[PDB]
């Protein structure tokens, strides 16, 4: 039943600047209402930033990073399973 | 206008394109993907008045915008005009699942769900209909406003 997946897949960095990243991912099987993208420094205990991207989009640009620090980038989809099932995220770590 | 949407503590529910059959007065009919942004929030003078807001825009025309706001008070009148049987707490999920049906719709579907927007200057009527072997059947009808 690959039909019912709600988690995005193969989230990856396609382009980068010292302080800028272009990420992309593949949509899940379910219709995505909108995406929530989260990012913060991989070192613990300082806050994750968040913003929203439309459900039809498959990329997003992120600004204002520190050069040479790694960030944990997380994408999840709001969808029909969002009412009663947990957030189902995909995550990567990326440097510079 | 009436409502008073806070907008600074709004919760986003839905933000994506939906195929809509647009019918305009002096233009040919168009099938285009319109962006729907669905938020809920509260009034700016009264945090206990819940409000549903729907904005329709396109990616191709930035100044194209049609809006709808339904307070929980407004919903009682609207619930009896259309024979709606859910409460206000569940109403946004029914709208979203109908929009989802029109995203998933295929030309050969029967029943086929279809979204329609008709425009008279300063007023527009949005409906999601189900086309079956016998009739076009409206599941919801909503009055929108420019801007």
């Amino acid at each position: 039943q690959g039909s019912v997946s709600s988690v995005p897949t193969k989230l990856e960095v396609v382009a980068a600047t010292p302080t800028s990243l272009l990420i992309s991912w593949d949509a899940p099987a379910v219709t995505v209402y909108f995406y929530v993208i989260t990012y913060g420094e991989t070192g613990g205990n300082s806050p994750v930033q968040e913003f929203e991207v439309p459900g039809s989009k498959s990329t997003a640009t992120i600004s204002g990073l520190k050069p040479g620090v790694d960030y944990t980038i997380t994408v999840y989809a709001n969808n029909k399973y969002s009412r009663w099932y947990g957030i189902s995220p995909i995550s990567i770590n990326y440097r510079t | 206008a009436q409502t008073g949407f806070d907008l600074s503590t709004a919760t986003t529910l839905f933000w994506r394109p939906v195929p809509v059959h647009v019918k305009q007065q002096d233009r040919e009919d168009v099938l285009e993907e319109l962006t729907f942004r669905i938020l809920t929030g509260v009034a700016k003078q009264n945090h206990n008045l819940r409000i549903l807001r729907i904005h329709i825009s396109s990616d191709s025309d930035l100044f194209f915008l049609h809006t709808l706001e339904v307070s929980e008070e407004d919903f009682q009148s609207l619930k009896n005009d259309q024979g709606i049987l859910v409460d206000f707490a569940s109403f946004p999920g029914k709208i979203i699942s109908l929009l989802e049906k029109c995203i998933l719709a295929q030309p050969g579907d029967s029943p086929r769900f279809q979204a329609v927007l008709t425009i008279r200057g300063g007023e527009s009527v949005f409906k999601i209909v189900e086309i079956n072997d016998f009739k076009q059947l409206p599941h919801i009808t909503l009055a929108f406003r420019p801007g």
